[PDB]
């Protein structure tokens, strides 16, 4: 799972 | 899990950062929270406090990393 600890673009 | 709803102080901090980032609940954060928490979240008030604290951490990372391009 993608989660908020991961380096997601925003 | 603690399902205590997000409090007003945490909400205000989140909102401050969304405004600073030129991002919105409707376009940006609610879709992302829905994907991350794998549930249908249709309003900011529907987050749990535990969820909101994770989202707030993420937004602080974004706001601290780099300047917001014009």
């Amino acid at each position: 799972w993608m989660d908020f600890d991961d380096d997601i673009p925003f | 899990r603690d399902i205590t709803p997000v409090n007003d102080e945490t909400m205000q901090e989140i909102n401050t950062l969304l405004i600073a980032l030129d991002k919105t609940w409707d376009d940006d954060l609610l879709p992302l929270c829905s994907q991350i928490f794998r549930r249908d979240i249709r309003a900011s008030s529907e987050l749990t406090q535990a969820e909101a604290v994770k989202a707030l951490g993420f937004l602080k990372q974004k706001a601290a990393e780099q300047k917001v391009a014009a």
